[PDB]
Order: structure tokens, then C-alpha cells, then sequence
């Protein structure tokens, strides 16, 4: 499945009037100046496909997520998001060419959920969910931050998402084959990425994987080792999207959301980073925020973020009927 | 430099509508034809808009694009 | 004072033989492609002014920031660092219009350091930057990451912050408002200019007993109402804590700023609002930012060109202001 | 964007092809101008990473020489 679009109401920097952000069905970027509700956008995906933390969505707690009012406009009544994924491919357990799941939060917290029209339990919606292989929260989400977390994570905690991955006396078997496959994928994209340059992916016990982690070994532009936290920010992001995109060519998701992963990547890295989201945009849909002029250029589809007196408002434009 | 791009990009769209009196379509906005400058046309116009110097203009998802100076 | 230029040998990615770096009196832009050893350049400067963190330079230990060879060249047998400081200003307590300290560190984790050639302790390395208003764990220098601290940092810690600022520390609340107060307009002041459209203030928790109390942040982006520093995003939280430092700097210049890409989530027109900050700034203060964004480097006085050849790092200094006189 | 740090490079390899000595830096930035002078710069740091040239420079700002490979 794939999002076609996102239908705001009230939801944070958006204001009242309902607003719709359509996707490409491959590479989108989502652009404009800071401040203008970029990230905003992020927010509402996560919040339509069950979001319960508050921070996460960059909140002091649930309600704030409420559209508070502004210059021209009165606090929402209350915060709404709605998501239309096409499901053509049928990757959701519903015999229909459109799923949609909509939530909405009161002031008091209280959220409800819909699908397809008839309401449902938050349960109901994770479930349907996890089955289209949808994760609100999985390695595919990558917002401001995540990198440098991708790059912390402990080696155990690196095995045990291949461990989700492969899908659990002969599971060595399985979990090996999978591992093979992401470990080939990350030298052969790394390379590409880091011209010169390669990088693979071991295990602490190759005989009994489950015993010890999972690390990751990088030569940059030579021959020679270098502990990933030795790197610099540059290269830290591109060895994350590496690993990444290891796993999305082994399992593609539905889609990616990549909140600026470009912001310390010097302008040919860009580049080759969008070349890879491009080539990658034939299994998954991509939905990358950047304020990068060569990330953007490389798009497919481009939604505008900008504001108007503290509310925020889209405008898409499709680079191919551009032409 | 970006300062001066945009400023460039606001006097034509008001000189183009203290003639026409009518908002501006978005494509005779872009000079060239290629990916990368019709991007920073529209980036700019965004940017614009943030600073309360125009209001861009959409019916519908991905429908014709017009501008209007404030 | 100012830094005149640094001088690196086995250090990090730089080799064995030694690399002079110089800086101008104003504005220097640190360029290259990642991975060249512009941040490296950031940790010379964290190394030879005392610093102990071998995890904030990104070291498991203080030997590891020795250089460990590469294709064409074999390990360095020690790691040393010597930089120059031009002291006309005398804002070192020596007599001498130069002041040079270098420290070396050897494999077994060992450093040396020396005072204008003569041996000296860590500690009166130590004391004779403190005298200079320079220190390695100084606000004016903003490693990659650190940006957002004057954001997530405690408001008890950002008061501390300003207390340095003011002087030893009664009589001394009437010091400390004064700082505060200056430095807080500067704050209004700069935030406006940053962010258009929009304010933002200091705030003491305790105004009457400030010592007893924090110091918050409270940023109007929109300009009406109100906006949890964390509410925000990447750019408006740095634009918040760049805000912050350039306040402090506009009532009291620190001889240099060290930026290592503080312009990553900034757009385009913030990374020109910034770098005309910088220049403005760099009339009092040395500023050296590192940089990926042509905005930034485009702005500087001088440009330092960072590149690895053979997986050893090397730089090329240009100098924009003698480079347009042809 | 990358075909700009190509097309550099052709200008430095043909420069040599004749003068078979270092390109001097000044002979390769076409604008006087701050931002272009720097792109310039950026663009022969990038091949020098690449590998496809290498940058001579004696002494601090002294003068900047390009030798292709």
C-alpha cells in the first residue's frame, strides 16, 4: 500500500480548515522555510497511525496537539488527521482500493478512531496495520534525531531489529538468510554511497547469532577501519540511510518518512543520497521534508509548506506534468 | 545571493499584476524548463508567502498554481 | 586575544607531518566534502586548550587521538597540537604579543603541555586561559550537536551561564542583573531580526532573589503567542540557541567562536540572516564556522579547504579578501 | 549538480595537456565575484578528495597550483 493523501483539521500549526496533503505515489519532498509546519506534517502521520506519545509528536501532552488558535482563526474544537492509502496491491486485509483510517483528540485527551468509515479501537487500527506491514513507529520513520540513534544503538539492539525483520532451531536459518541478504545489500549501497569506499555488516557470534549483536564495520573512502562513532556527522547519516536502505531492498515498507536526514550531508551526497531514494522509489513510496535545493530537485512530487499569520497551508506541484 | 532572488521574483509578480489586475499563473512565473529551477521558483514563491508578500493559490491537489501580491 | 593559526602533528586523520592552519582576525569558513577532517580541526582546538573528554572528540581514549596511520604512512608516535594566539590585546597576563601553548599526548594516555615553550601543568594552562576568558568548555564554542544545549539545558544551568558572564558571581545581584538584563535585550533584539515576524525574551524564575531561581527561554516564533522551546523544530531551535550565544557575545566578545555546522537545519534565507550575524560580529570576536552550506561560506572574510588525500586530511588557505585585489 | 566538478576537471586536464605544469587557481575562477571564487575552491577540494587532482600550496594563503592525475 502506499499514502495518497493526509487530510489536516485543527491539528497543530494547521488551523481549522481542513487541509489536504496529497503524495506521489514514489518520491515526495516536503519543502519550505523553518518554522513553517514542515515537521507538523510528520507529526500527523504518526498521530493517525496511533501515536500515544506526547513528546514524540513534539508535544507537552495529547491535547496540545490542538490547533490553539491564531490571529485570524479560534482555538479547534478539536485536533484531526485522516489517511488515504491506496491498497490496490491489497496489503490490507480489506477487499477495497482505498483504506482510511482517521483519529480525532477532544481537549480531554480522548481520542477516536475510524476505518473506512466505521469507527474502530485503537487495537483494531494497530492490528490492521501491522498487517499491511505498516509499522507507525519502525525503522522506516527516520525524524530529526534518529540517525544519531541508528549510530548509538548497541550492537544487540542492531541484531534484534534484523531478528523483527527476518520474522523470528532451524529460525538460524532464516535469520541467516535474511542477514545475508541486508548485509550484501548495505556493502553494495555504501559503496555507491562512499565512493571508494566499503562497508559490511558482522556478526559478534556467526555461530550462534542470537548470542551476540549485530555491528557494523565501515572503511569511508579507503581501506582502513574506522568505529562508526569516530565518524562525522556526515558520514554517521550516510552509513545510517545505508543500513536503511540495506533493509528496504530486502523488505520493502509501504513507505519511508525521512524528516531533513540531509541536513549534515555536504551537496554531492545529496545527490547520490537522492539518486538512491529515487531508484529505491520503484518498491517504496518516499516521503523526505528537506531544505535542500539538489534533494528537492530530485522529487517527483513537491508539497510547499509556508504560513499566514501563525497557520500553516500546503501547495503540491508535480514535477513531471510541470513539464 | 537568496535575499536577492526572491526580491527579484516579488517585483515581477507585482509588476505583471499592476498590469493585468488579475492573479498571476504559476508557469509564466518559471523562467527555464527543468526540475531544478522550477523548484526554486516555487521555494521562493513559498518563501514569499511566509513573509506575507504574496498569497499563492491552489483549488485542487496539484491544480493550477496562481499568485497574488499583498 | 585571537587565534593567529593551530599546528597539528599525528593528530586524528591529519598524519605525521605537521599541518599549519591559519586563521583570520574575523570571519574563517572551514569547507570540504565529509569525512575530510573539518570536525577534527574543531577537536585540535578542544585538545590543545585542556579538554579531557576523549567522547567529545570523539575518542575512546585521549591515545586513540593519535594517528593511526594510513595507505602511505605508518602510526604517529604521539599526537601534538600548538596553537598561537595573537595577544597585542594582552588579554593572556604575559608581557609577550605572541602566547603559544601546545600539549602533546603519548600512547600511554600522557600529555605535556608548554607555555610559550617553557613546560607547564594543565593547570596553568588552565588558569592562564581562564585569565584570557577562554576555556575548553566555554558557551563559545558549539561542537556538531551542542547547538540545541542552550535549549535543552536546565534553566539552572543557563542562569550559571550568565553568572559566569557577569563576574565572580551581597552587591553582586547588582552585577548580575545588569548582565542579565543587557543580554536579554541583545536576546529580543537578535531573535527579532533572526526570525522575523516573531520575539522572544529571557525570563528569571525569582526576580527579586535571581540566585535562588533558573533562567528560561520563552520564544513567540509566530511573535503572538507563546511556544515551548521543545515544540520546535530543528531550525527554530537553532535560530533560539544561536540567538542566545550572539546575545552574550554583542555584550561581551569572547576572543573566538568555534561553530561546527550550526547551519544544518537552518533554510537558506537563515543561513544569509546568520552569516550576516557572523560578519557583523566578527568585528569584535574571531569567529571559525564549519560549514557545508555555499551561503555560509560565501560570507566569510577567509576560507580554510579541508580535503583528504590518500586518507590523510590536508588544507588549503584562501584568503578572499587579498583573492578579489587580482 | 556534480557535472560542474566535471567540467572543472576538463578545463585542468586540458590546461595541462598544453602547459604540462600546475594550473595556477587564479586561471580557473571565470567571475571576480565572492561566491564563485569559493565555489571554485570547494569544487577542486571535491576532486582532490575524488582523486582526480591534487592542490599545491606552500604556505599559508600563499599560492594555490592544481596538478591533475
Amino acid at each position: 500500500p502506499y499514502i495518497e493523501k493526509l487530510e489536516l483539521k485543527g491539528f497543530k500549526s494547521y488551523g481549522n480548515k481542513k487541509v489536504v496533503i496529497p503524495f506521489s505515489k514514489g518520491f515526495t519532498a516536503i519543502v519550505g522555510a523553518n518554522g513553517s509546519g514542515k515537521s507538523n506534517i510528520g507529526d500527523a502521520i504518526l498521530f493517525v497511525l496511533g501515536g500515544l506519545s506526547a513528546k514524540a509528536m513534539r508535544a507537552s501532552r495529547i491535547s496540545d496537539l490542538i490547533f490553539a488558535g491564531s490571529k485570524n482563526e479560534p482555538p479547534a474544537k478539536y485536533a484531526e488527521v485522516a489517511i488515504y492509502f491506496n491498497n490496490e496491491d491489497r496489503g490490507f486485509p480489506i477487499d477495497e482500493d482505498e483504506v482510511v483510517i482517521r483519529r480525532r483528540v477532544y481537549p480531554d485527551g480522548r481520542s477516536s478512531y475510524w476505518l473506512n468509515g466505521r469507527r474502530a479501537t485503537r487495537s483494531e487500527i494497530l492490528d490492521i496495520l501491522t498487517a499491511a506491514m505498516i509499522s507507525p513507529d519502525g525503522y522506516n520513520i527516520v525524524l530529526q534525531g534518529d540517525i544519531t540513534k541508528f549510530i548509538k544503538m548497541s550492537p544487540l539492539e542492531r541484531r534484534l531489529l534484523i531478528d523483527d525483520i527476518s520474522g523470528i532451531k532451524e529460525k538460524k536459518n532464516v535469520f541467516m538468510r535474511t542477514f545475508e541478504a541486508i548485509s550484501r545489500n548495505f556493502s553494495e549501497i555504501f559503496a555507491k554511497l562512499s565512493p571508494g569506499g566499503s562497508a559490511r555488516l558482522i556478526l559478534e557470534n556467526p555461530e550462534d547469532p542470537f548470542s551476540g549483536g549485530l555491528e557494523i564495520e565501515a572503511k569511508p573512502a579507503g581501506k582502513d577501519v574506522k568505529r562508526i562513532e569516530a565518524m562525522s556527522g556526515g558520514e554517521k547519516a550516510l552509513t545510517a540511510l545505508a543500513f536503511v536502505f540495506a533493509i528496504q531492498k530486502f523488505k520493502p515498507a509501504p513507505f519511508y518518512l525521512f524528516d531533513e536526514i540531509d541536513a549534515h550531508l555536504d551537496d554531492a551526497n545529496v545527490k547520490r543520497v537522492a539518486d538512491l531514494i529515487k531508484e529505491s522509489s520503484k518498491e517504496s513510496q518516499f516521503i523526505v521534508i528537506t531544505l535542500r535545493d539538489v534533494m528537492m530537485a530530485n522529487a517527483d512530487k513537491i508539497i510547499g509548506v509556508s504560513m499566514r499569520d501563525g497557520v500553516s497551508k500546503v501547495v503540491s506541484l508535480s514535477l513531471e506534468k510541470a513539464m | 545571493d537568496i535575499e536577492k532572488y526572491v526580491e527579484e521574483l516579488y517585483k515581477v509578480v507585482k509588476k505583471i499584476y499592476e498590469k493585468t489586475g488579475t492573479p498571476i499563473k504559476f508557469w509564466d512565473l518559471v523562467p527555464d524548463v527543468e526540475p531544478k529551477i522550477i523548484a526554486r521558483t516555487f521555494l521562493y514563491l513559498l518563501f514569499l508567502e511566509n513573509m506575507g508578500r504574496v498569497e499563492i493559490i491552489q483549488e485542487e491537489p496539484f491544480g493550477e498554481i496562481l499568485v497574488v501580491p499583498m
